[PDB]
């Protein structure tokens, strides 16, 4: 409900660098093992399912991503509108592209 | 010619507004510059802080209203532009500092 | 002379990966509807994963400059927790789409969602199959097709098998669900190719001169 | 040199497992030997009610998953670190047939 | 209520510093990493559920599956289970 | 429904640059945040 900005930035960066996010359907207390952020917290701190789930709800509502639920897993993908939005929250300059376009093969 | 820099700062929330927050930020000694209001009803909110800053790098913009939107603190449409809704701040403090051309 | 607590790792390292494949089947089916998705396969090469796809028109899923594919690869890896760039993918193209039940039934679903009547859609599907060289196709459309009191009317053309082990080789079946304003419209397809691949249907004898 | 290496291959269907066997035996005759051991079949059994609701005659499904396993540990010292690779890439790349190598 | 203490007699009798046995079930490492927060979900307990439909009843744990019997007949052919004999 | 009260001048613990409040931060004292 009260989400730190480090978390927002972390989620956005994870999206851009991976263009995706596959997330569990969970509502109890727990910590996501993937996306991590540092706020003087040990070496790194992991977030909580609640914050990230609220974030993702909002994003998909705005049209940034498109879900594709499955065996009780959330599969999100960022679109073009989303790219044209993530590119400015992170302060990215124009022309920059995410890694999957970087000829993985 | 100073607005150009603040835009990135607020994205990391460096700019800080409010009497109960500006006070504490400077008293910890972690501030670069501070600003004021063109005026205000009571000196206290103005003349109390000014000494606390001189005694412990100030400016003053005759438009106290610019200090509101320059520090975010504005409502805009989902489609860019803006609501023309501005809360009139009165003091701001730069922590991270993350302008140099003007000084 | 041997311990049974150790090989359980080999046996349990096969089961997990068979399951991992099914989730992908579901996900692709819910995703690559427009690319003529049919099936999937996997190869657990230690260094990296390889997945082989069967799609009518891969260039759609390929994406300009291979963007959709790459967007997919990074995604799966996070879920199955593999280092991306070791989660590569390959796509293969089906040439006899009329022999594939999935393509047919998905096309039928599309055509139905455009309001066209069932009588035309089914028989267009069936003509398409026969042109492909098939010995039979049966279509079924059950649900609230009229005002109320749902009924099933089935269309067919040729000859079909219905029992025996041979039905697991020469008979290809599939189903879907179609959500509409009245309700849900169940649809299913089945096609019979006796001369498929190289296997020979039993009780089939050819003589000489 | 000599590393006592062992080859284990696992599959659920009996037709490729025997085909993979032949290719390997063909390609390992020189780099030492490669005679197989056929293990007892691990058969997984699951019995389920054929009904989702529990009505009518109590009728049961009987699934199973046979898993076949073969083990060529005959390389032994007859294969070096790179020599194992040679054949393993010269054998066919059947889509599904798990393989693991250990000394 | 940090300024709340108890007699020493009522302290050694307290449960030894041991991790409550109930560990829950994490089908995958992804699905976790260890005001109302004081009692949101303190009743830790096994919550094993189908990895397809999420139901807590009739779950085959045998072989490390974790699939409901109903949610099973459908996907069994894909997995490789077949009906013979 | 806590019975809070409203004050606009949350800034007069001190007179002029003073140290009234027991960096920064009857029954004795009860410090903000933890004890």
């Amino acid at each position: 409900v009260h989400i730190p900005k480090a978390v927002y930035k972390a989620v956005y960066a994870h999206l851009y660098e991976n263009a995706s996010l596959a997330l569990k359907e969970y509502w109890r207390v727990g910590n996501v093992p993937g996306i991590t952020y540092v706020d003087e917290n040990g070496k790194l701190c992991n977030p909580t399912y609640l914050h990230v789930n609220c974030i993702m709800q909002s994003l998909e509502s705005r049209g940034v991503v498109k879900d594709t639920f499955a065996w009780r897993h959330h599969y999100y993908l960022l679109t073009e509108k989303g790219e044209q939005f993530i590119r400015k929250e992170l302060d990215l300059t124009d022309d920059v592209l995410p890694t999957p376009y970087s000829k993985p093969s | 010619f100073l607005k150009e820099t603040f835009k990135r700062i607020h994205n990391m929330d460096g700019l800080v507004t409010g009497h109960r927050q500006v006070f504490k930020y400077l008293e910890r000694k972690r501030a670069k510059i501070c600003f004021l209001a063109s005026d205000c009803e009571e000196k206290q909110y103005a003349d109390i802080v000014e000494c606390l800053c001189k005694e412990y790098h100030l400016c003053k913009k005759f438009t106290r209203r610019t200090l509101g939107e320059l520090t975010g603190q504005v409502r805009c449409l989902a489609d860019s532009d803006k609501i023309i809704k501005v809360v009139p701040a009165s003091a701001c403090v730069i922590h991270n500092f993350v302008d140099v051309d003007s000084f | 002379i041997v311990r049974r607590d150790e090989e359980n790792v080999y046996y349990s390292k096969y089961l997990n990966d068979c399951i991992m494949e099914a989730e992908l089947h579901e996900f692709f089916s819910r995703e690559l509807v427009d690319a003529g998705y049919a099936s999937c396969s996997l190869c657990r090469t230690i260094d990296s994963i390889c997945v082989i796809i069967q799609c009518a028109e891969p260039e759609v899923v390929m994406g300009d400059n291979h963007y959709r594919l790459h967007k997919i690869e990074y995604l799966l890896a996070g879920r199955f927790m593999c280092d991306p760039k070791n989660f590569n993918i390959w796509v293969d193209k089906i040439i006899k789409r009329g022999l594939s039940a999935e393509i047919m039934v998905d096309n039928l679903r599309a055509k139905l969602e455009e309001a066209m009547p069932i009588r035309r859609a089914a028989y267009s599907i069936i003509r398409t199959a026969m042109r492909a060289g098939a010995a039979g196709c049966e279509v079924i459309v059950a649900g609230k097709l009229r005002a109320q009191r749902a009924r099933a009317n089935k269309f067919k053309e040729g000859c079909l098998i219905s029992t025996g082990h041979p039905k697991r080789i020469f008979l290809a079946e599939a189903t879907r669900h179609i959500k509409m304003r009245q309700g849900v419209i169940g649809v299913k397809v089945r096609i019979y190719n006796p001369n498929i691949r190289g296997a020979v249907m039993p009780d089939k004898i050819e003589i000489g001169a | 040199m000599h590393q006592k290496y062992t080859i284990i291959v696992v599959g659920k269907d009996l037709k490729l497992v025997e085909r993979y066997v032949k290719s390997i035996v063909k390609e390992g005759r020189a780099f030492g030997i490669s005679g197989p051991c056929r293990a007892p079949v691990r058969r997984l059994t699951i019995t389920t009610r054929k009904s989702p609701c529990g009505e009518g005659t109590n009728t049961w499904h009987r699934f199973e998953l046979r898993m076949y396993k073969r083990t060529f540990w005959v390389t032994c010292g007859g294969n070096d670190i790179s020599t194992i690779l040679s054949k393993t890439v010269v054998i066919p790349g059947i889509q599904v047939t798990v393989e693991v190598e250990e000394p | 209520r940090n300024l709340g203490s108890c007699g020493a007699e009522d302290l050694d009798s307290r449960v030894h510093p041991s991790t409550i046995f109930w560990p829950t079930e994490a089908d995958n490492i992804n699905l976790a990493s260890g005001m109302r927060e004081t009692e949101f979900c303190t009743h830790i307990a096994h919550k094993r559920e189908c990895r397809i439909c999420g139901n807590y009843n009739s779950v085959y744990r045998k072989y490390g599956l974790f699939i409901c019997r109903r949610c099973f007949k459908e996907n069994a052919g894909k997995i490789g289970f077949v009906k013979l004999h | 429904e806590p019975k809070k009260v409203r004050l606009a001048c949350l800034k007069y613990y001190t007179i002029k640059g003073d140290t009234a409040e027991p960096n920064c931060g009857a029954r004795h004292a009860d410090r903000c945040h933890c004890g």
